[PDB]
């Protein structure tokens, strides 16, 4: 490394090199920090975590018990050891607490003043962070498996919601219009994700093994259906063009938004070109999931090489996105792992699990 | 070697009782060399994976005494101990299917009491003991 410092200092390399390379080096060194803890507040498993996109200071966390906890990730104490204390919490006594498991929780991109959370009580509630009161409640006729607000839309403020119904609901937070539906799936929608590149592209994955990308502006159905083989097994599309051979319970666009990673219960992950949904044939090997609900996984950002961190049973498996090489499997949870979220500032990973723990993985040295 | 000799002399179920002289000899031997204990775990996995429940109890007690006394099993059970976390999650909880649980209920109670002791005995930064105890208390104690 001192070579890296000397290269930065002399302008041999752009300073971008040392960031990105050092960021990567940090990611490869992720290790369970016992020099950092997250305060236990969930009585039930953590289904979801979300670090705020601006300033990355606060994390939301949704539990199987229905509570939403709001954690502060900055070490405000002077010690080197700290516990990420829980700022607020939608507890059992809140009048608005969810009744059943919170399945997704998301900071409003663009501003930390409002977050949204959806549950198995069939509601997507929008919250004022400051007063911690709901500002809006959308009711759905079927249990919500995931939602997602666009990380990029300065223009629209749609929330895509996937329920057990076969239809994707778009909920407009600007005047509250929960009527719009995308129709074309056939079984529950286990994962939705807006594109980080394009304002109005949404990808939705369903238990029917199909993943569709939609231009929600468009009035004409899906843009693309991802097909495992790219056409080697080609049929008039009524049942073919499955992304997976099981349920597809996870989606994640890569950072720059040029590829889509889907995980499904055939124990595979695939990487897809998000422009024409073609399959890049990245291998990745066998990725165990048997989650019956959405599997929340992330990608890294701002490294030399992009990584994807996928819950693999009771561990987080780290893979290199574009080559498939499994970097490592981070082993520190006790029960299955439900969600991992990446802190892009410091290359830290937080992962929740059914054992009611949120473990921080920070680079060593 | 001598580790295996002591393991055979202690884990033998014909006299299934805690003998203090042999345990102190094992403590002193483990303190004399750390490499005694790294293979001792391999011996203990032999006794945990053995058919007889009394041998499993004996190997569990030996692991606990080496972790709490020798100061070399502490660096196995409170550092580089994901194997220990997984053995705690597999012993008291159900063995992963198809393979079912083979230990005795008295061994389950002994493991519960050992976990409750180790929650305070060595928990300066190893809180997954308490987390596993809570998971047992809320799922398959």
């Amino acid at each position: 490394m001192l070579g890296f410092l000397s290269a930065r200092q002399t302008g041999l390399e752009d300073p971008l090199r040392l960031r990105r390379a050092e960021s990567t080096r940090r990611v490869l060194g992720l290790e369970l920090n016992k020099d950092r803890d997250v305060e236990r507040i969930h009585g039930g498993g953590i289904n979801t975590l979300d670090i705020e996109p601006v300033e990355g200071r606060y994390m939301l966390s949704g539990g199987s018990d229905g509570v939403i906890v709001l954690y502060d990730l900055e070490n405000s104490s002077r010690q080197s050891y700290y516990t990420c204390k829980a700022v607020c919490s939608i507890g059992r006594d809140h009048p608005d607490v969810h009744r059943y498991s919170v399945e997704t929780v998301q900071w409003y991109p663009h501003d930390t003043g409002m977050f949204t959370s959806s549950s198995f009580d069939k509601t997507l509630k929008v919250w004022d962070t400051n007063t911690l009161q709901t500002a809006d409640v959308f009711n759905f006729e079927e249990t919500v498996y995931s939602h997602h607000m666009s990380p990029v839309s300065t223009k629209h403020c749609l929330v895509a919601v996937g329920t057990r119904g076969p239809k994707v609901q778009l909920c407009d937070l600007k005047s509250g219009s929960c009527s719009h539906i995308l129709q074309g799936h056939r079984q529950e929608i286990l994962a939705v994700s807006w594109s980080p590149r394009y304002d109005y592209i949404l990808a939705t994955a369903s238990a029917d093994s199909r993943v569709k990308l939609w231009d929600v502006r468009r009035a004409s159905g899906c843009l693309i259906t991802l097909d495992q083989h790219n056409g080697k097994k080609s049929q008039a599309v009524e049942s073919a063009n499955t992304a997976h051979n099981g349920k597809v319970n996870g989606l994640c666009f890569t950072s720059d938004g040029l590829h889509l990673l889907t995980v499904g219960t055939d124990n595979r992950m695939r990487l897809w070109n998000s422009s024409n949904g073609e399959n890049t044939l990245v291998n990745y090997g066998k990725v165990c999931n048997n989650s019956k609900k959405g599997l929340k996984f992330t990608v890294s950002c701002g490294c030399s090489s992009e990584f994807v961190f996928v819950p693999y049973g009771s561990t987080i498996a780290v893979y290199t996105v574009y080559s498939g090489e499994q970097i490592t499997m981070l082993k520190g949870h006790y029960k299955t792992v439900d969600c991992c979220v990446f802190q892009s500032n410091f290359q830290e990973l937080y992962s929740g699990s059914r054992d009611c723990n949120i473990l921080a993985w920070v680079p060593s040295l | 070697q001598k580790l295996s000799k002591l393991v055979e002399e202690l884990t033998t179920s014909g006299e299934p009782r805690l003998n203090p002289e042999k345990m102190k000899e094992l403590k002193k031997i483990c303190k004399s060399s750390e490499e005694q204990l790294s293979r001792a775990y391999r011996l203990l996995i032999a006794q945990l994976t053995q058919e007889h429940a009394e041998i499993r109890l004996s190997a569990f007690q030996i692991v606990e005494e080496l972790f709490v006394r020798s100061h070399q099993f502490r660096m196995l059970v409170v550092s580089n101990f994901q194997e220990f976390l997984e053995l705690t999650l597999g012993t008291d909880p159900a063995q992963p299917l198809p393979p079912p649980r083979e230990a005795a209920q008295r061994l389950r109670q002994a493991t519960t009491r050992a976990v409750e002791g180790w929650n305070e005995k060595f928990g300066e930064a190893y809180k997954k003991l308490a987390l596993g105890y809570h998971f047992l208390r809320h799922n398959k104690k």
